[PDB]
RNA sequence: AGGACCGAACCGACUAAUGUUGAAAAAUUAGCGGAUGACUUGUGGCUGGGGGUGAAAGGCCAAUCAAACCGGGAGAUAGCU
RNA sequence: ACACAGGUGGUCAGGUAGAGAAUACCAAGGCGCUUGAGAGAACUCGGGUGAAGGAACUAGGCAAAAUGGUGCCGUAACUUC
RNA sequence: AAUUCCUUGUCGGGUAAGUUCCGACCUGCACGAAUGGCGUAAUGAUGGCCAGGCUGUCUCCACCCGAGACUCAGUGAAAU
RNA sequence: CGAUGUCGGCUCAUCACAUCCUGGGGCUGAAGUAGGUCCCAAGGGUAUGGCUGUUCGCCAUUUAAAGUGGUACGCGAGCUGGGUUUAGAACGUCGUGAGACAGUUCGGUCCCUAUCUGCCGUGGGCGCUGGAGAACUGAGGGGGGCUGCUCCUAGUACGAGAGGACCGGAGUGGACGCAUCACUGGUGUUCGGGUUGUCAUGCCAAUGGCACUGCCCGGUAGCUAAAUGCGGAAGAGAUAAGUGCUGAAAGCAUCUAAGCACGAAACUUGCCCCGAGAUGAGUUCUCCCUGACCCUUUAAGGGUCCUGAAGGAACGUUGAAGACGACGACGUUGAUAGGCCGGGUGUGUAAGCGCAGCGAUGCGUUGAGCUAACCGGUACUAAUGAACCGUGAGGCUUAACCU
C-alpha cells in the first residue's frame, strides 16, 4: 500500500492540475453606496439591495 | 438517500438539537437580530416562526405550549405581548435570513437572521 | 414463512403434539413454505397410544400460518400459531379424521377435498 | 403503433366486482403535439418528434422557440422522438392524444429510475454479506475477493462493484392497461412504473407481447 | 394528487359505518364456492383501524375453535358487506395489539356506553 | 467460626470487539474471578551474574535473560557476506 | 520522549430513592476535554428496533438476546451428612 | 481411555441423519497399582456433549441514531 | 531462503468441455413409460443439513440436475484461525538422561491510510474547423437466455395384461434479475401518548432536562422486504451432429463432387441499457453576429477604438438529484424552498374550570388538543437591477449547377 517507484514532478503537477484556484471576478455595485461586494451578501457597513439592513 | 426527509442534523445529538434550537430561539426573541451560519439560520427559521404563529392567540393553554418550547417566561412574556401584536395582520414569513460573510476561524458562511419590521 | 427447523403444531386426530419441518418440498433451494404447500416433517412429541410415534418422518400440509395468507382483495387471514395436518408419505390421504383448528379456503384444490370436508370452520 | 409521453402521477387500486384489487398506476397524458415528421427521404429513417407540457415565456430559449414556431405550437417541456413502425404518415403540429390507447391492451413504460445514490455491492448486486460475528473483523458488509491471483493478474472488465444505482433509464414491460380515460386524460396500467411521482414515462404499446 | 383523489372517490362506497376501535364488529364477506356467491359471516373485536381513504383497512380478532384468527378487511371493497356493530367498547389505545397475548378472561374488554 | 456465599473499593487479567505508522513500545469499552485472606498495599532494608529469587515458566533481576548492564582484553575470530 | 484515553499512597466525602462508598438525578465546587463549519454516499466503528422461523450460524451458541430484587411456598439424584 | 495404530472397531442410547458424546464387550499396536491404581460429595473465567429458554448468530438482511469517511478554512505527517 | 505465508470454511467469482440437467439426433438385447451408449452443444442453471478442523466421504431429506477440473490444487495489502510446524502441560511408547514421536490431547498476538496497473462510478480541459441550443441515426459493447408440476389432446397411440406417450396448446409454482410502495408488514432517537427515579420551573397544578430514545406502546413521509407487478420467449437468417432429394466419378449404388431442401437453449438478430473522443469525432431542425482604421520581412499576421449577440457560466432558493463536481426545476413577467391556511394521517377525550368522592381517580366540556419531511392553495420571507465569459458572416484546392 506504500509506493513502488517515485513519481515525477510531471505527475505531481498533473495531479495539481485541478487543484487550481478560481476567483469570483464578477461583483455587484449596490444601488445606494455602490461599494462592490458579493451577490446576495451585505456590504461592510450594512447596506444590501440599496438599503441599510444592519439597522445600526 | 434521505428522499423527502426535511430536517437538518447539524452534526449533533438529537438531544443537543432540541436544546440548541431552544436557547438560540431564546436569544433571537430577547434580541431582534442575531448572527450565525446559514444552516443554523435556515433551521432556526423553522422553530421561531412556529412561535410567532402560536402567540397570535393568547390563552392559558397557549402559554403552556409556548413554555414547554423555549422554557423561559421572559421569552413567553416577550411573545404574546410584543410579537403576536407586531406580526398580526401579516400571514407568513415572520423572520428573514440575510447572508453576510465568513468567520476568520473556520470559514463558515454566515448570515444575519432577523425578525421583520425593525424600523422602530 | 414455514421453513426448515420450524416447530409446527399438529391439527388432526393422529397423535402428535410438536412436529418440526425438515424440508420444504417443491423445488430446488426452496426457502419457505406457505399456504397449502406439502412439506416433510419429523415428529418430536406424541400422545402415548396414538397412531404415529416419536422420531418418525412423514409428510404434511400447512394449514394455519402465523404470517397469514393473502386473499385477492388485499386482505389477510393472519392466524396465531403454526399448525399442520399429517399425511401418508406415499399418497395424499391424510392420516387424521378429526381435523381441529379452522383452516383456509385456499386449500380447496381437489387433492385436499377431504381436508376441507372434515374441517370445522372456513 | 408508435407511443406517447406521459407523466407518472401516483398509483392506486381499482376494484373489480369480484373484489380483485387491481394495483394501477395513473399516467397523466395531456396530448403529444408533434413537432417534426422525420423522413427516410430527408434523414434516413421515419420518426415523429413529439412534445407535451407547458413552458414559460422567459424560459423557452431562442433556438427552440423557432423550432416550435416552425410548425406552430405552444411550447412543451422538452422533446421526445418515436420511430414509426410501418407507413404511418402524419402532419406537423398534429395532436396525438390518448385515444390511440383505446385499442391496444398490452403496453410498455420507459422512464428514469428513482436515484438510489452510491449503492454498495450488497444493495446494488445482491452480494450475500459475510458473518456479523464468529471472529469477523472489519469485513461485515464487504465484497470480499475481487479476482483470482497472478494468472489473470488483473480484475476483469465488468466486475460487479459499488457505484451508481438508479437515476437511469428503465423499461418495465408488458403492463396490462386497465382503463383509458378520455376527458380526464389518464391511463391506468397494472402495477408499477419506474421513477418517483412526476417523473416522465415514455409509454408505448408492448412490442413483444 | 388532485387527479388521484378524484379517482380515489369513484371506487369508494358512500355508506361505510364509522366506529371507534374496540367495537365488537360482525362483518359479512362474499365467499365464492364454485359458482355460488355465498354470503359469509365473521365476528370479533376490532383490533386496529387504518384510515387511508380508499386504502382503508381494519383488523378483527376472532377467538375461533383453534388458537385465534385475525382478519383484516379492505374497507371499501366489493367483498365486505356488513360493518354492523354489536358492542361498543372502551379502550384507551388506538390499536389493540396487546390482545394477541391476553387470553380468555384477561382479553375481555369493557362496553363503552357513555 | 469459616483459605464460607453474593457483591463495590483494592488486586488480578478469562472472552470478544476496537486498536495494532494505536490515545497507549500491552491499553480502552461491554462482560469476568478473588474480594477477612496462602490477601492486598505504603515506606525503609537484605539477597547479585554462573550468582540471586522462584506455589517452578528455564519465568523475573530497570521496556533487555537457557545466563543483566557498563568499561577493558579488542581493530577477538570469521575457510562467510 | 509530548499539554499522552495509562500508573500513583493516605484523609474529608452532603440531599432524594436504595441493603450499600452499588447506581441514578442533583448540592458545594470544578469543567465542556486546544481544531471547527457543512453535507447526510458506499463502507468502518459504538448502539437501537424488527415480520415468520428460532442455531437452520459455526471449529464452538463466539457474540448478542435472555434471566436478574425482596417476602413466601416449594425443592431430586447422590453425599464425606 | 488426556492411553486403541488398525478404526469413524462392534452392540446399545440420544437424532430425520451423530468420525464427537454416554453405557458396555475385551483382539490392552503400546493401562496398572505412591514417576500411585480405582472411585468420589463439593468446587472450577476447565475439556467434550445434550435439552429448555432466548434472541439478527443464520435463512436474507432492512431501517434508524451518533463518531470517521466525503466538502471547505487552518496546521500538516509516515512506511516507501 | 537481505521472506514465495499453509489446508479447510465465508465471500466473489471466471474459463475449459473429457456435459450432471434442459435442447437436437443415430443405434439398441428401443413395444409403451423408464433406461443403456455414442455424437453435436457451454446459453443458463448446477442442494439444505447430522458427524469431522477436514476437502473427501457416510447418512437423512429433496431436486430437472445437485458435473468434472484449471485458475499460487483462484481468493489472508478481503475475513476467520478450527487443523498444522513457537514458547506451557499430560498420557502411550522410546532412551541412563536432556528430550523425542507421518501417535495424541487442552491452551495459544493473523500487521499496512493504495503511488502505479486493473476494475466500479463520476466530472474538468480540449478537440470535433463560425458559435450555440435540442432531438436522433448508429459502429462497437454489455445485460438477459433456468425449469417443474397439473390439465386438455387421451387415460387415445402402443400393450395379452400391468401400465402408459411424442407433438401441440393453456394454467399454476420454485430459483434469479429488474422495478415500485397502491396493498400487507418492518424501521421510523424530527410526531402523539403512558410511566419509574430525581432536579428544576418560587409552590399546587401543569411541563422541561437527565438516566442507551430511561424504559415502553403505537405511528406520517421516506427507505425496504417477507409485499406487489414484470421478465426469459415467439419469429427470422445462417449452421453443428444428423436426416433426405436429384446424381455422376464407378452404366448400378450413393446426402456431395456441381445444385437444392430441412435441421439445437449454441452463432448473428429480435427484447433492454450504454453509446459520435466511432479522432472514420455523423445527421436533421432552429437561433444569433452581415463595425471602422493603421502597420507589415504584406502572411489563414499583429494591434486599436466601437459593439461584445444567441447562449453559457457564476451566484441564489432547492429536488423523490447527489460523496464532491454534475444533472433537473425556479429566480417576482415568481410556486423553488421556508412560513401561513384548509384538508388528511397519526396519537388519542389536552389545558383550565365545574360536578361526584375523605382520596387516588372518574365523568362533563371533547374523537378534543397537539400534529415531522404528506396533498391542494397563497408571495408573507428569500431567489437585487447588473455584471463575467463568449463575437463582428466563418480558410485552401477542385468539381458540379446558377450567370
Ligand atoms: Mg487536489
Ligand atoms: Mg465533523
Ligand atoms: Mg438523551
Ligand atoms: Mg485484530
Ligand atoms: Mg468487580
Ligand atoms: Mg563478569
Ligand atoms: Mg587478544
Ligand atoms: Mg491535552
Ligand atoms: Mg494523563
Ligand atoms: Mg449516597
Ligand atoms: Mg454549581
Ligand atoms: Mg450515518
Ligand atoms: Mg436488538
Ligand atoms: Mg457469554
Ligand atoms: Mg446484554
Ligand atoms: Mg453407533
Ligand atoms: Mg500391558
Ligand atoms: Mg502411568
Ligand atoms: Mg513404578
Ligand atoms: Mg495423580
Ligand atoms: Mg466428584
Ligand atoms: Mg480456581
Ligand atoms: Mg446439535
Ligand atoms: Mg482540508
Ligand atoms: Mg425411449
Ligand atoms: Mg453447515
Ligand atoms: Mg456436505
Ligand atoms: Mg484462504
Ligand atoms: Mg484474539
Ligand atoms: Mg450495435
Ligand atoms: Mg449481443
Ligand atoms: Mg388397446
Ligand atoms: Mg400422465
Ligand atoms: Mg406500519
Ligand atoms: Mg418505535
Ligand atoms: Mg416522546
Ligand atoms: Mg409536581
Ligand atoms: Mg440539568
Ligand atoms: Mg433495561
Ligand atoms: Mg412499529
Ligand atoms: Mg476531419
Ligand atoms: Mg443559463
Ligand atoms: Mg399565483
Ligand atoms: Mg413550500
Ligand atoms: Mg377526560
Ligand atoms: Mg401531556
Ligand atoms: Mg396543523
Amino acid at each position: 500500500a506504500v509506493q513502488q517507484n517515485k513519481p515525477t514532478r510531471s505527475k505531481r503537477g498533473m495531479r495539481r492540475s485541478h487543484d487550481a484556484l478560481t476567483a469570483v471576478t464578477s461583483l455587484s455595485v449596490d444601488k445606494t453606496s455602490g461599494e462592490k461586494h458579493l451577490r446576495h451578501h451585505i456590504t461592510a457597513d450594512g447596506y444590501y439591495r440599496g438599503r441599510k439592513v444592519i439597522a445600526k | 438517500m434521505r428522499h423527502r426527509k426535511s430536517g437538518r442534523q447539524l452534526n449533533r445529538n438529537s438531544s443537543h438539537r432540541q436544546a440548541m434550537f431552544r436557547n438560540m430561539a431564546g436569544s433571537l426573541v430577547r434580541h431582534e437580530i442575531i448572527k450565525t451560519t446559514l444552516p443554523k439560520a435556515k433551521e432556526l427559521r423553522r422553530v421561531v416562526e412556529p412561535l410567532i404563529t402560536l402567540a397570535k392567540t393568547d390563552s392559558v393553554a397557549n402559554r403552556r405550549l409556548a413554555f414547554a418550547r423555549t422554557r423561559d417566561n421572559e421569552i413567553v412574556a416577550k411573545l404574546f405581548n410584543e410579537l403576536g401584536p407586531r406580526f398580526a395582520s401579516r400571514a407568513g414569513g415572520y423572520t428573514r435570513i440575510l447572508k453576510c460573510g465568513f468567520r476568520a476561524g473556520d470559514n463558515a458562511p454566515m448570515a444575519y437572521i432577523e425578525l421583520v419590521d425593525r424600523s422602530e | 414463512m414455514i421453513q426448515e427447523q420450524t416447530m409446527l403444531n399438529v391439527a388432526d386426530n393422529s397423535g402428535a403434539r410438536r412436529v418440526m419441518c425438515i424440508k420444504v418440498l417443491g423445488g430446488s433451494h426452496r426457502r419457505y413454505a406457505g399456504v397449502g404447500d406439502i412439506i416433510k416433517i419429523t415428529i418430536k412429541e406424541a400422545i402415548p397410544r396414538g397412531k404415529v410415534k416419536k422420531g418418525d418422518v412423514l409428510k404434511a400440509v400447512v394449514v394455519r400460518t402465523k404470517k397469514g395468507v393473502r386473499r385477492p382483495d388485499g386482505s389477510v387471514i393472519r392466524f396465531d400459531g403454526n399448525a399442520c395436518v399429517l399425511l401418508n408419505n406415499n399418497s395424499e390421504q391424510p392420516i387424521g379424521t378429526r381435523i381441529f383448528g379452522p383452516v383456509t379456503r385456499e386449500l380447496r384444490s381437489e387433492k385436499f377435498m377431504k381436508i376441507i370436508s372434515l374441517a370445522p370452520e372456513v | 403503433m408508435i407511443g406517447l409521453v406521459g407523466k407518472k402521477v401516483g398509483m392506486t387500486r381499482i376494484f373489480t366486482e369480484d373484489g380483485v384489487s387491481i394495483p394501477v398506476t395513473v399516467i397523466e397524458v395531456e396530448a403529444n403535439r408533434v413537432t417534426q415528421v422525420k423522413d427516410l427521404a430527408n434523414d434516413g429513417y421515419r420518426a415523429i418528434q413529439v412534445t407535451t407540457g407547458a413552458k414559460k415565456a422567459n424560459r423557452v430559449t431562442k433556438p427552440e422557440a423557432g423550432h416550435f414556431a416552425k410548425a406552430g405550437v405552444e411550447a412543451g417541456r422538452g422533446l421526445w422522438e418515436f420511430r414509426l413502425a410501418e407507413g404511418e404518415e402524419f402532419t406537423v403540429g398534429q395532436s396525438i392524444s390518448v385515444e390511440l390507447f383505446a385499442d391496444v391492451k398490452k403496453v410498455d413504460v420507459t422512464g428514469t429510475s428513482k436515484g438510489k445514490g452510491f449503492a454498495g455491492t450488497v444493495k446494488r448486486w445482491n452480494f450475500r454479506t459475510q458473518d456479523a460475528t464468529h471472529g469477523n473483523s472489519l469485513s461485515h458488509r464487504v465484497p470480499g475477493s475481487i479476482g483470482q491471483n497472478q494468472t489473470p493478474g488483473k480484475v476483469f472488465k465488468g466486475k460487479k462493484m459499488a457505484g451508481q444505482m438508479g437515476n437511469e433509464r428503465v423499461t418495465v414491460q408488458s403492463l396490462d392497461v386497465v382503463r383509458v380515460d378520455a376527458e380526464r386524460n389518464l391511463l391506468l396500467v397494472k402495477g408499477a412504473v419506474p421513477g418517483a411521482t412526476g417523473s416522465d414515462l415514455i409509454v408505448k404499446p408492448a412490442v413483444k407481447a | 394528487s388532485n387527479i388521484i383523489k378524484q379517482l380515489e372517490q369513484e371506487q369508494m362506497k358512500q355508506d361505510v359505518p364509522s366506529f371507534r376501535p374496540g367495537d365488537t364488529v360482525e362483518v359479512k364477506v362474499w365467499v365464492v364456492e364454485g359458482s355460488k356467491k355465498r354470503l359469509q359471516a365473521f365476528e370479533g373485536v376490532v383490533i386496529a383501524i387504518r384510515n387511508r381513504g380508499l386504502h382503508s383497512a381494519f383488523t378483527v380478532r376472532k377467538i375461533s375453535n383453534g388458537e385465534g384468527v385475525e382478519r383484516v378487511f379492505q374497507t371499501h371493497s366489493p367483498v365486505v358487506d356488513s360493518i354492523s356493530v354489536k358492542r361498543r367498547g372502551a379502550v384507551r389505545k388506538a390499536k389493540l395489539y396487546y390482545l394477541r397475548e391476553r387470553t380468555g378472561k384477561a382479553a375481555r374488554i369493557k362496553e363503552r356506553l357513555n
